[PDB]
């Protein structure tokens, strides 16, 4: 089925050619223009008083990176590189090595923030929830060189968000 | 004393202009379901101080190009010209008391057209001349309209006495006397200022800013306040001309209260336009006018001229 | 003594300088409709002075918004030269930033600054609307801790 | 949803509809932002017979 | 003393869309050829995709028509599934086609309302926009992200609605009709607008037709063809619409198909609403889409099926496909070839804003250059699918 | 909060006038929200800390930073690896 | 919310309300309490010159009445 947009002819007799005279020569649907202006004149805003109101966010929201730990402080990353083979970017640089305790752990972990596409592919592929998009995104920098993230500044991000961190993924983890 | 007249008249109307730059941003801003200057002081009400105090501390870049003496007078001009408009205005009684006060507004009006056909030749760049000779043909083909207008209303008048138009609309508002000369009017004078869809010399979305891409900081400021005074300047002439206020002799408040309010909702309205329509191109204003305005106007003014000797209704001249 | 008063001019300075960050409209990709977003209604980037601006002539800030590729560096270049100063550079988003996404690719310039000089670095594939506004706020902070004045009389 | 009965009659008016019944703006209407754990089901291959792989 | 003004420039200009370099002649006013040089905007995306694993080439498709990402990757899904022989569950398809007028309500948004505010009408642009930064809400609802969602993927959709989405969606649905009076309320019957789009950059249906025209661009000359009708994919046959046709071909015409098809998406909308169906969401078959993270904690197949689908990727039997959608910006498609590994080994994307800005010269033909600027917004063009 | 408002201006933040040692009463920023209130403030749930307090670890940080870029607290990337390759160093003793 | 537009409003009615009375109240002021005499044609300025003649004082506004002789 179809239907046409533009598929009338006006009727040529004496009340409408008028009705058409008298909105050609008074403005008549100008004048339509200008009440729909004054009504949204009269309308309260959508705006809301950034910093102090925010916009509203989801619990699914990819925001900055964290590494996570149990609950015993032990860290979550066991370095299997999932995370690095899956980065659409190539964002993710990793090495690893046995830990002095034995543990599987990275000795480097490195994500190039600015490669970064956000996709939040990495924290799908991560068997252990280590590596996550976190809620923060109000974290623009002076330099390039602060957005080249480190493991100290990651397991820091880790540390800073985790209380937030576990509660979206406790909102959202039924649905993964 | 009369010194001090000059100065009261000039300094209120730029700080109104200034603050007229702020009433126009939160105007479209709450017509476009925002708000508009509210954060640069109490409801943005030091917002136009902050605008002009950064424009002025900014590089006005001038170009290799361009030559200086009319990149410079082409500024003086526009803003003595919007500044001298004022001079023969009947808030209630005029700074200037002239016997051809609104023919003196005519012929100044008509000067300002050079601040655009001096700013886009010295400009230079090959391509801002263009858009000023289209600014120059529109102005030029409105003033037709404005000055024919201006003469069939003011057969009403008797003269050409600015003073006389309060005599004249004592009982009655001309706009009850001549709206369609009125809508007429209403129109061309938004089309002089380049205001609305007859912003063509300043399309923002057609050649970004026309005439004033090379102006920057200063020279623009200073264009701007030109262009803003003439906007306010021609709504108190509109106001003044159709919608006459009332006069008390020893109350001139009251007539200077009334004036201001209509001019201000004249301006708003100027505003309203703006927020309210697409623009029209550069042939469909020139259509409007030389086909659709001139036409009608030339028959108005017939029937203007024959009207007043047909009912005994012949103004006096003095 | 004599630096206060150029303290007090340097801080109006830079209060009517922050107060009326004009920016310019460099829209190159999908960067270039948060960043009308953050136009629109709900963030009304006008409510802060920062007006939608035109060609370089008026405009105090340059927003990079998008990917910028070997083709259009020059013409980059060319309006950056071409603002009238004190102008600032913020890069949004990661194409902007780094590269991104097409990093590694042969026809894409790695970062803007690479072509001019940046004062702020908004990350995200798209920065969200809000994130731009608080780089924007971001950068009004910078410009009030500016103290050309106090730079001069100590000169 | 504040605005007064003049302010809504000016603004019906103006724009020539009732615009108090389909507001722009947000409300109580939306749905509460804690909502309750989900139960996702199972696919039609989550059995435990009859559902060798070469044969889907 | 033939000076045509050969003006071959304007990328910054504010109204070029993005990035755009035109190089114009005139006849003193009215242009005589445009000659668009594109490739501004030129990532070199489908030589990256040939270096991407299946999964890692997905979020590529976001980024070519950022006005209609959900659209763009739900083209490429269907493609894979094609190149897979494999069918994505029912709720998926149904959230895929309720997601993709969501899409094309976003899309015919932002087309619009930038052609008016090109035009000089800025008001309708940020009533609209409202809505636009509402429907950004859901898409972040359902996956963290405003506008790149990466959502709708080979084999179904990433994960499931939250719970309250549909309600929100329903009520932002059963109010957006009056917006789009509003706007029509402001444009449709002004006789300014009309006589800046009325008989403007008007196209011959068979000439359309040559010149590789697809969506409204074909409608708008009265061409009876919609790829959701005519070529169904997901459930777009159990849903029940109408295709706006034009009669004149100009731009007015292509405009009120756009808004008359923002009316029908709303009206698709409605039903996906009410005939969502209860199950899974992605392929039940985990050598495609990657198991339940509980059950990739707790059973060997998964974890290992995990492991390998997030890694090597699945592999695509050898082949070579085209597979279209109905775009909001015309036919989207895409030429995908696989030789069987788990990389495609070429992937041409076909945009429409690609032929449709190769006829820009065509239909610029005896028009003024305010002209131009309207026939570019009806053609309504991005450039990141134009230059990929 | 005031939920009469609509939609994202139902709740807001006044913020401090003085947070880790740095004057706040006209330059303030949306990092200044700690992650437990950050939640509540942007909608993701219904429930403030007050109501529905965070998970207490150990390794939480106890004090909110704000974005310290442009400070000497900014962060400065560095490597993390030790040195691949150990040079030979030569003896103390010479031959002759 | 649009009634905070009517602050810069104000304004504006404040600078534009300022030249009208101060011309009114400065032609009161130098033209002895009166309204400035108006000339538009030379029997009115004839007028004028004949009342700062009579007047004394070299001031037209300085009004003569049947107590400076009949
Ligand atoms: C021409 C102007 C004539 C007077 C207008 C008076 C007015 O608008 O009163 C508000 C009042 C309520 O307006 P509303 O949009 O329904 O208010 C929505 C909420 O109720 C609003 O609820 P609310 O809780 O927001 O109300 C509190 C509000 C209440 O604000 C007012 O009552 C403003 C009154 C202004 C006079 O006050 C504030 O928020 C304080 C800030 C005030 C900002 C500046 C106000 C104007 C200053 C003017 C220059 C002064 C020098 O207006 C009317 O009742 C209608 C007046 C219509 C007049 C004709 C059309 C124009
Ligand atoms: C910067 C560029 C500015 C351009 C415009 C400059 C002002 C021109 C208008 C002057 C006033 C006028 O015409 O008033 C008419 C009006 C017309 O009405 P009126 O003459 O009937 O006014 C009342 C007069 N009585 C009482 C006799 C009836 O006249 C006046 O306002 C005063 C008349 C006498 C004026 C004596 C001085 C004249 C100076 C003219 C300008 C000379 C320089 C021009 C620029 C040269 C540049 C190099
Ligand atoms: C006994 C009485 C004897 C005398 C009778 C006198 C005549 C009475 C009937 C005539 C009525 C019409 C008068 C002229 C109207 C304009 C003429 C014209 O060409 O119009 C159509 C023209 C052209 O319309 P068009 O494009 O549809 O038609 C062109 C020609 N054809 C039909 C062939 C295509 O339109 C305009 O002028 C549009 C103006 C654009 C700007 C709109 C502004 C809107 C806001 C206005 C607010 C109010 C203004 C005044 C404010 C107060 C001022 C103090
Ligand atoms: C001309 C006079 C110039 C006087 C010196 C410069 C102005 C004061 C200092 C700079 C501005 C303040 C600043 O930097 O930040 C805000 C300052 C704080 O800046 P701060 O830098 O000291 O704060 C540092 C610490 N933090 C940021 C953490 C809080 O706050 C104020 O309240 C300053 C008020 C100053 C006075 C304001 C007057 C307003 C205008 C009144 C008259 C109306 C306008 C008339 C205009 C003319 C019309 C014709
Ligand atoms: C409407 C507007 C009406 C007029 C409003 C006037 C407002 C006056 C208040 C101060 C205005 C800004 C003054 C400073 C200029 C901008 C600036 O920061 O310059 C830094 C510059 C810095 O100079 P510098 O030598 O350190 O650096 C220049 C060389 N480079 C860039 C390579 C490093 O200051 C100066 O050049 C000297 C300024 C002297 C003091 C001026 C005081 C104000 C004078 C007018 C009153
Ligand atoms: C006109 C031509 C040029 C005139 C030049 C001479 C005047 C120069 C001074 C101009 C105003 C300077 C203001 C000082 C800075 C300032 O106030 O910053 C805001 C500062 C805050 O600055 P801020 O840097 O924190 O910026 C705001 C940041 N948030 C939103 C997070 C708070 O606040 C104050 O100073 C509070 C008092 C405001 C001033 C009083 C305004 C009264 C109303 C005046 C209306 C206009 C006149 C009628
Ligand atoms: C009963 C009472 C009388 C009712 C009215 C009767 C006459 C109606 C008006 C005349 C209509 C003539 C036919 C017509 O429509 O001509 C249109 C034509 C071209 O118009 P255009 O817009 O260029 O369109 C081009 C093609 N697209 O036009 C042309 O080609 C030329 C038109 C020239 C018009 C000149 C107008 C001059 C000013 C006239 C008004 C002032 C008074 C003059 C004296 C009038 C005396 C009666
Ligand atoms: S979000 Fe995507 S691009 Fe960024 S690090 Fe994770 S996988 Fe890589
Ligand atoms: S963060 Fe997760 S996916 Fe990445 S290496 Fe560590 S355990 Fe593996
Ligand atoms: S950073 Fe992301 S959203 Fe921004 S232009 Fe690049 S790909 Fe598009």
């Amino acid at each position: 089925t179809y239907k046409f947009v533009n598929m009338r002819e006006p009727s040529m007799d004496m009340k409408s050619v008028t009705d058409r005279a008298a909105q050609t020569l008074l403005w008549t649907e100008l004048v339509r223009g200008l009440g729909m202006t004054l009504s949204y004149l009269f309308r309260e805003p959508a705006t809301i008083n950034y910093p102090f109101e925010k916009g509203p966010l989801s619990p699914r929201f990819r925001g900055e990176h964290a590494l996570r730990r149990y609950p015993s402080g032990e860290e979550r990353c066991i370095a299997c590189k999932l995370c690095e083979a899956v980065c659409p970017a190539q964002a993710i640089t990793i090495e690893a090595e046995p830990r002095a305790d034995g543990s599987r752990r990275t000795t480097r972990y490195d994500i190039d923030m600015t490669k970064c596409i956000y996709c939040g592919f990495c924290q799908e592929a991560c068997p252990v929830d280590a590596i996550v998009e976190g809620p923060n995104f109000e974290f623009s920098t002076e330099t390039h060189e602060e957005l080249l993230y480190n493991k100290e500044k990651l397991l820091n991000n880790g540390d800073k968000w985790e209380a937030e961190i576990a509660a979206n993924i406790q909102a959202d983890y039924l649905y993964r | 004393m009369f010194m001090i007249n000059i100065l009261s008249l000039i300094i209120p109307i730029l700080l109104a202009v200034a603050f007229l730059t702020l009433v126009e941003r939160k105007v479209l801003g709450y017509m476009q379901l925002r708000k508009g200057p509210n954060v640069v002081g109490p409801y943005g009400l030091l917002q136009p101080i902050a605008d002009a105090l950064k424009l002025v501390t900014k590089e006005p870049l001038r170009p290799g190009t361009s030559s200086i003496s009319m990149f410079i007078i082409a500024p003086i001009l526009g803003l003595s010209l919007a500044l001298t408009m004022w001079v023969p205005l009947p808030m209630p009684y005029p700074l200037i008391n002239m016997n051809l006060g609104v023919l003196f507004m005519l012929a100044m009006s008509s000067l300002a057209v050079y601040s655009i056909l001096w700013s886009g030749w010295a400009s230079n760049s090959k391509y801002a001349l263009i858009g000023a000779l289209r600014a120059v043909a529109q102005t030029i083909s409105y003033e037709v309209t404005l000055a024919i207008i201006l003469l069939s209303v003011l057969l009403m008048n008797g003269s050409y006495t600015l003073s006389t138009l309060i005599t004249t609309q004592e009982h009655i508002w001309m706009i009850f006397t001549s709206w369609p000369l009125a809508m007429m009017w209403f129109i061309s004078t938004l089309a002089e200022t380049n205001r609305a869809p007859f912003d063509l010399t300043e399309g923002e979305s057609e050649l970004v800013s026309g005439f004033n891409v090379e102006y920057a900081a200063g020279p623009f400021a200073m264009f701007f306040m030109a262009e803003y005074a003439n906007i306010i300047m021609m709504n108190a002439f509109t106001a003044i001309l159709f919608l006459g206020a009332s006069h008390d002799p020893h109350t001139p408040e009251l007539y200077t209260i009334n004036f201001v309010l209509k001019t201000l909702a004249l301006t708003i309205t100027f505003l309203w336009i703006r927020a309210s329509y697409p623009r029209f191109r550069y042939d469909q204003l020139m259509h409007l006018l030389w086909k659709s305005f001139l036409p009608l106007t030339l028959a108005l003014c017939m029937w203007h001229i024959s009207l007043p000797i047909m009912t005994a209704s012949i103004p006096p001249q003095s | 003594r004599g630096e206060y008063v150029v303290a007090k001019l340097d801080d109006l300075v830079n209060w009517a300088r922050r107060s009326s960050l004009w920016p310019m409209t460099f829209g190159l990709a999908c960067c270039a409709v948060e960043m009308m977003h953050m136009a629109a209604p709900r963030y009304d980037m006008d409510r802060f002075g920062v007006v939608f601006r035109a060609s370089p002539r008026q405009s105090d800030v340059m927003i990079v918004a998008g990917t910028l590729t070997n083709k259009m560096a020059p013409a980059l270049r060319k309006v950056y030269d071409q603002m009238p100063e004190p102008r600032y550079v913020v890069s949004m988003g990661s194409c902007a930033n780094g590269g991104g996404y097409y990093h590694y690719s042969y026809s894409v310039v790695r970062g803007c600054d690479r072509i001019v000089p940046v004062d702020i670095y908004v990350p995200g594939c798209p920065p969200t609307a809000e994130a731009l506004l608080y780089g924007i706020l971001q950068l009004q902070r910078k410009i009030k801790r500016e103290k050309r004045l106090r730079i001069w009389y100590r000169r | 949803a504040s605005a007064t009965r003049v302010i809504q009659l000016l603004r019906n008016w103006a724009s020539g509809r009732d615009l108090q019944a389909k507001l722009q703006l947000r409300y109580q209407e939306i749905s509460k932002r804690t909502q309750p754990p989900p139960k996702l089901p199972v696919g039609p291959s989550h059995k435990l017979s009859n559902n060798y792989y070469c044969t889907r | 003393l033939v000076s045509n003004l050969t003006l071959n420039f304007g990328p910054q200009h504010p109204a070029a869309h993005g990035v755009l370099r035109l190089v114009m002649e005139l006849s003193g006013e009215m242009v005589r050829k445009c000659d668009p040089h594109i490739g501004l905007l030129h990532r070199g995306t489908e030589k990256l995709i040939e270096y991407k694993t299946y999964l890692q080439a997905l979020p590529y498709f976001d980024r070519l028509d950022y006005v209609s990402m959900m659209c763009n990757e739900q083209a490429y899904s269907l493609a894979v599934e094609k190149l897979l022989n494999i069918q994505p569950p029912p709720r998926a398809q149904w959230i895929r086609v309720l997601f993709g007028e969501i899409t094309r309500l976003l899309n015919h948004i932002m087309a619009v309302t930038t052609h008016a505010l090109d035009i000089g009408a800025m008001t309708p642009f940020f009533w609209m926009f409202e809505e636009r930064e509402k429907m950004f809400e859901f898409y972040e609802r359902v996956s963290g992200a405003r506008m790149h969602a990466a959502y709708i993927r080979p084999g179904g959709v990433h994960q499931d609605l939250p719970l309250g989405l549909l309600d929100d969606i329903y009520e932002f649905s059963k109010n957006f009709s009056f917006r789009i009076d509003e706007l029509e309320e402001m444009l449709t019957n002004n006789r300014i607008w009309r006589n800046r789009t009325v008989d403007i950059g008007v196209v011959t249906a068979e000439d359309a037709l040559n010149y590789g025209f697809s969506g409204v661009m074909l409608r708008g000359s009265g061409i009876q063809w919609d790829l959701r009708k005519t070529q169904p994919y997901d459930v777009y046959d159990q849903v029940e619409f109408d295709v706006p046709i034009g009669s004149r071909g100009d731009c007015y015409d292509r405009y009120l198909c756009r808004v008359e098809e923002m009316r029908q998406s709303l009206r698709i909308i409605s039903q996906c609403l009410n005939k969502m169906p209860p199950g899974e969401i992605k392929v039940d078959d985990a050598k495609v889409s990657p198991p339940k993270r509980a059950e990739m904690k707790t059973s060997m197949e998964s974890l290992i099926h995990h492991f390998k689908l997030y890694t090597e990727g699945y592999q695509v039997p050898p082949g070579a496909t085209y597979t279209a959608i109905e775009a909001p910006k015309g036919e989207f498609g895409v030429y995908l070839v696989s030789d069987g590994s788990s990389r495609p080994y070429r992937c041409k994307i076909k945009a429409p804003g690609f032929a449709h800005l190769a006829g820009l010269d065509k239909m610029s033909k005896g028009h003024m250059l305010a002209d131009v600027v309207a026939i570019i917004g009806t053609q309504d063009i991005v450039f990141g699918e134009v230059d990929r | 909060e005031d939920n009469k408002q609509f939609f994202g201006r139902h709740r807001w933040v006044i913020y401090t006038t003085e947070m880790n040692g740095r004057d706040t009463f006209w330059d303030v920023d949306g990092s200044m929200v700690p992650p437990e209130w950050h939640r509540w403030l942007h909608c993701m749930t219904d429930d403030p800390p007050t109501t529905k307090p965070p998970t207490a670890r150990k390794y939480i940080w106890t004090n909110h930073k704000f974005n310290v870029s442009g400070t000497p607290q900014q962060y400065v990337p560095y490597s993390t690896t030790r040195k691949k390759i150990q040079e030979w160093v030569p003896p103390s003793t010479p031959y002759k | 919310m649009w009634f905070e537009i009517l602050p810069g409003i104000a304004v504006m009615a404040a600078c534009l309300f300022i030249p009208g009375m101060a011309t009114a109240h400065i032609h009161k002021f130098t033209n002895g309490g009166k309204e400035k005499r108006v000339a538009h044609f030379s029997y009115q300025w004839n007028l004028m010159e004949r009342d700062r003649c009579i007047s004394g004082v070299n001031r037209y506004h300085v009004t003569k009445g049947l107590e400076n002789i009949d």
